[PDB]
């Protein structure tokens, strides 16, 4: 068939079109494989250490509005 | 079933025909390289197990621990070359627990540590990954060797299975002993030898432990790339095959579409 | 449509990676719990014959398992579960189902109101 | 009749040494079981209003108080075990309930049974 420019030939592209079961073993190959470097791009997105301090400073605040909670209850106790 | 479902999945196989046709071709190539390459590797792999025949050495009675050396590639597409070494380990540590022995097995592919991880995932040591993209080489030997020694773990004897091939066609999986401790390598075959201290074999003892590593890499490289080139190989013969029989249901229904669509214009015209 | 918004979103990701018959790589924390959550949710829409449940008693079932009170249960016993569980609520709370249908929807109080039975109905359950 | 014979009996028991119970710990070992045996049937017998009870369901009950299956517990968590014990043997019994309403009477094949439910429900009680 392929043999001339008459007969059927394929193109690129062909085994997703078609949606078969090597159709449907690429798509979850593509997608097994692209959920793990979703998992170690975004755990090293973490290391930024600006964020760190932002975060060091956060809970310092929330801490230090507890201390002025038992400060205020020392006041009123005394 | 109709005329856009036959030439959809037509075109599917010939995709992958083409890709197993240009599969098997690499893999052969791969295959020849690997041949040349053997039989220097292979004087040098015989001439350092060729001191243990010359002894009559045997781990005797008992032993406390041991290892169990798997040795595979990182790639698939294989046939059953995986299958045969992970069926050769599961015999060997369900033999072994027989006499009470502790045993810890070490992987040194991928694909060895991705079947045993449901049944054996607390009997690792350690695991080596990415072999078999790039040729073995024996700086690759010495890292495994190094890393054998400085884990913690002191063994006492153990063994190496591997696929040491005999042709093209025929492999087969193979069983190699690890006399890795100096005591056991203190017996009747070694007073007759001569000034050799605990010191000396201590450091003789541990370089035959990369010696039996480089002859295992060489071997079981072979033994995957040849067979590569046979399972590429009925791959594309079954998708041959299969692409014969697609066109002449493709032949079939192409010519029943212009006979069907032909009868309905002349059927539209008569009854005018 | 405060239930079944992430019971749809739980379903797409699962058809998207379980499409392949030979896995290879063993990604036991990674995407098996949601490709083991799908598997619940599955179940979960299988019905018999002839047997239309009322809108109420069908959030207490979509709800027990989309915040995840199954995925300690064999998949062979969830429709097991189920049968014994429908039995439980329209006997003994049978109010509770009166908010839900009257009011329309689900708010903060009944929120956690649901959470209690479930809980103590799973330590019963099992043997 | 086969089960209050010993338990209006073991109740009235209780009535006579009713005094004793204020101020004691220095009495003798068969007082202070009368003391305790009497303060579990008493609890049994509390009961919510608006529930009527069927009566083979109530054989039930009884049948853990008279016969030695609550002394080991605290009198708090009698009015517990009571509700606890009756709702796993409702549902997981039901073909049990419904041999002595058709009988009528407990024969030593429901009374060898019934051993079998209330020991095997104590252990996997308190939690």
């Amino acid at each position: 068939s392929s043999d001339t420019p008459e007969g059927v030939r394929s193109g690129a592209g062909a085994v997703r079109d078609a949606g078969g079961a090597f159709g449907k073993k690429e798509q979850a190959d593509e997608e097994r494989y692209f959920r793990a470097r979703a998992r170690e791009q975004l755990a090293a997105l973490k290391k930024h250490h600006e964020n760190e301090i932002s975060h060091h400073v956060k809970e310092i605040e929330r801490l230090q509005k507890e201390i002025e909670r038992h400060k205020q209850s020392i006041k009123k106790l005394k | 079933a109709t005329l856009k479902d036959i030439t959809r999945r037509l075109k599917s196989i010939k995709n992958i025909q083409k890709i197993t046709k240009s599969m098997k071709m690499v893999a052969a190539a791969k295959y020849a390289r690997a041949e040349r390459d053997l039989k220097p590797a292979r004087v040098y792999g015989i001439g350092s197990l060729a001191l243990y025949e010359k002894a009559d050495i045997k781990v005797p009675e008992d032993k406390k621990k041991h290892l169990i050396i798997g040795v595979s590639s990182d790639r698939g597409l294989c046939g059953a070359i995986h299958s045969s070494v992970a069926k050769q380990i599961k015999s060997e540590v369900a033999n072994l627990t027989a006499a009470g022995k502790e045993v810890k097995i070490v992987g040194v592919g991928d694909k060895i540590r991705g079947i045993l991880h449901r049944t054996h995932s607390d009997q690792f040591l350690v695991t080596f990954k990415e072999v078999g993209r790039k040729p073995p080489t024996f700086g690759d030997a010495s890292v495994i060797a190094l890393e054998l020694l400085n884990s913690g773990y002191e063994f006492d004897e153990g063994s190496i299975i591997f696929n040491r091939f005999r042709s093209v066609i025929s492999y087969k999986t193979e069983e190699k002993p690890i006399f890795s401790l100096d005591t056991v390598a203190s017996a009747e075959s070694m007073s007759i030898y001569d000034d050799i201290d605990a010191d000396v074999l201590r450091n003789y003892q541990e370089y035959s432990l990369a010696n039996i590593i480089y002859y295992s890499l060489k071997e079981s490289t072979t033994s995957e790339q040849s067979a590569r080139m046979t399972a590429m190989d009925n791959a594309s013969k079954n998708a041959s095959e299969m692409i014969d029989k697609l066109t002449l249901t493709f032949n079939r229904t192409r010519q029943a579409v212009i006979t069907k669509e032909l009868i309905e214009i002349i059927s539209g015209a008569a009854a005018l | 449509k405060q239930v079944a918004g992430t019971m749809k979103l739980e379903l797409a990701q699962y058809r998207e990676v379980a499409a392949f018959a030979q896995f290879g790589s063993d990604l036991d924390a990674a995407t098996q719990q949601l490709l083991s959550r799908g598997v619940r949710l599955t179940e979960l829409l299988k019905q018999g014959q002839y047997a239309p449940m009322a809108i109420e008693e069908q959030v207490a079932v979509i709800y027990a398992g989309v915040r995840g009170y199954l995925d300690k249960l064999e998949p062979s016993k969830i429709t097991k579960f189920e049968n014994a569980f429908l039995s439980h609520v329209i006997s003994q709370h049978q109010a509770l189902l009166g908010k839900i249908r009257a009011d329309g929807k689900i708010s903060e109080e009944t929120d956690a109101k649901l959470k209690e039975i479930v809980t103590n109905f799973l330590a019963g359950f099992e043997a």
